[PDB]
């Protein structure tokens, strides 16, 4: 991976095999997205996200494996179309602070991502891509949140302020 | 003939204002680095509390 | 539609071409007309006319410089609007009878002043090195004075988008963002040049299959 | 004139901005507090061991 | 509170075959396995 010039160490890797054809992902020390060939052990494409979303969160696959979904530094979520090539939405909501994970759930469907992240007091969030909204919040609290706070975030642009959270709630590990 | 030179300034200007988004890029990359450093610390920083 | 290669005799009938797009100098009105300037004294003592860009399109043959192919020629709207057409149009030599040595020219004639309408020169090539004609695809040309030709980079891009004609593995729910795929090709439209001496078009010809072409 | 004027005010605001926002100082106080935490630990632990 | 262990880093599912099971291991270099 040195081989890039810039001397770039991997972040996250993800690799997969279609019956189709056998490929792998990973994203960069800059959190560039580079999907090289499992094949032919070489770089089929390489994808980057916007700067205004800061690093990358984490990293999914989709069903088809055609589109990409990664989330944000800066709070965001974001699903790429690796068909055309493009960013498909991007996406936010909650406090609007970092997402820890992002994933693609079974029973959920491709239609549906589980994301954890965003609001403090949410410890997951599960939206469907296509509705727009989060169907299933699981939230560690004594009190039911907010309805305007927990709408999703649309119309915000990048000039949000990088907010997260130093307490060791923070940080953790999860396996669907 | 006034416009010409007017018209190039423009164009200079232009250019000058097309160097300041590279510089801005740069710039920013320090930033979402700051964040992920960030991050590495605070869950480095909860594992010492533990 | 669907994707095949099928050979010269095995196709069937004449092509056609739609025709859309350009790309605008901005050193004239924005029909190419007349040059506009401040100096235009010497528009008046240039007796520059005002003209009206149209198009017209016959193929060269073979490279062998004879003449096959028929001139045709579309009706007028304004070319400050930037004449985007995707005007179909057609002549009557078939793909059985298209000999793989051929090739497509275009001639755009403006409308200017007194016994005068511009006039501007293009040429290209029919089908592929691969055969397959302009890949039975959409495309986009460049074109100077003479000894110019088309690339592709945007229009490797919309070659891409070419490529979601040409059926690459696809899907219901991509389909859906290939609506929103129709707003990312309405944010294509950002494109900026400004050479001169030369211009641009956007022109799709993408068809159901990949033609190929041999003898009779 | 108004776009060279934008210019030199987005610069400032660019500038002045990522100044305020983050500045960095900020961290060397986790910094130091966890490295005196890691001196405690190290010894304490090892200690205790 | 007798189990003790550090923050976990990873965790993986998985089965034996002959019972489901888990594994985890945390931020200390230590490892665990829980059926």
């Amino acid at each position: 991976l040195k081989n890039f010039g810039k001397n770039e160490y991997a972040v996250r890797m993800r690799a997969f095999v279609n019956e189709e054809k056998s490929l792998l992902v990973a994203l960069t020390n800059l959190s560039r997205v580079i999907i090289f060939d499992i094949r032919t052990l070489e770089r089929l494409q390489i994808i980057e996200n916007s700067p205004r979303h800061g690093a990358v969160s984490s990293i999914c696959i989709d069903e088809e494996c055609c589109v990409l979904i990664l989330g944000t530094t800066r709070g965001i979520i974001d699903i790429w179309d690796i068909r055309f090539n493009v960013l498909i939405r991007s996406w936010s909501f909650g406090d609007h602070a970092p997402i820890t994970h992002v994933e693609v759930c079974q029973f959920y469907g491709k239609n549906s991502v589980i994301v954890v992240g965003g609001s403090s007091k949410t410890f997951l969030t599960i939206w469907n891509f296509v509705k727009g909204h989060c169907q299933y919040a699981f939230i560690n609290s004594d009190e039911q949140p907010s309805m305007e706070h927990f709408l999703p975030i649309e119309k915000g642009l990048e000039e949000l302020n990088f907010c997260g959270i130093r307490s060791l709630n923070a940080l953790s590990t999860i396996s669907v | 003939m006034t416009d010409d030179d007017l018209d190039g300034e423009l164009v200079r200007l232009q250019e000058k204002k097309v160097q300041l988004e590279n510089e801005k890029l740069q710039k920013l990359s320090d930033q979402n680095l700051m964040d992920l450093n960030n991050i590495q610390f605070n869950k480095n920083l909860q594992s010492l509390k533990l | 539609n669907n994707i095949t290669f099928c050979v010269s005799q095995d196709l069937d009938v004449p092509l056609k071409v739609k025709i859309k797009s350009l790309e605008g100098h901005k050193p004239l009105l924005k029909p190419s007309q007349k040059i506009l300037n401040p100096e235009l004294m010497l528009i008046g003592s240039n007796v520059f006319p005002s003209s009206d860009l149209i198009v017209s399109l016959q193929v060269f043959d073979k490279e062998r410089n004879r003449n096959l192919t028929l001139p045709i020629y579309t009706p007028y709207i304004p070319f400050r609007n930037s004449r985007t057409w995707d005007y179909w149009l057609t002549l009557p030599i078939r793909i059985k009878q298209l000999t793989f040595s051929s090739h497509l020219r275009i001639i755009l004639w403006e409308y200017n002043g007194s016994k005068q309408i511009p006039f501007f020169n293009l040429e290209t090539s029919i089908f592929n090195l691969k055969d397959c004609t302009l890949k039975r695809g959409f495309e986009s040309l460049k074109f100077r004075y003479d000894v110019i030709d088309h690339c592709e980079v945007v229009t490797d891009n919309k070659d891409q988008e070419n490529l979601n004609k040409y059926f690459q593995g696809e899907f219901t729910r991509l389909p859906w963002l290939d609506e929103i795929t129709i707003s990312k090709l309405r944010k294509q439209r950002e494109n900026r040049t400004w050479p001169q001496g030369t211009f641009v078009l956007n022109l799709e010809f993408p068809m159901l299959e990949l033609p190929v072409v041999f003898i009779e | 004139n108004i776009e060279m004027a934008q210019l030199e005010s987005n610069d400032t605001i660019n500038h002045s901005k990522t100044e305020l926002s983050l500045m960095s100082q900020d961290e060397s106080i986790n910094d130091d507090y966890g490295s005196i935490y890691s001196r405690f630990v190290q010894i304490k632990d090892r200690l205790d061991q | 509170s007798l189990y003790h262990h550090d923050i976990i880093n990873s965790i993986s599912t998985c089965e034996v075959d002959e019972t489901p099971l888990l594994v985890a291991c945390d931020n200390s270099g230590l490892i665990g396995i829980f059926q």
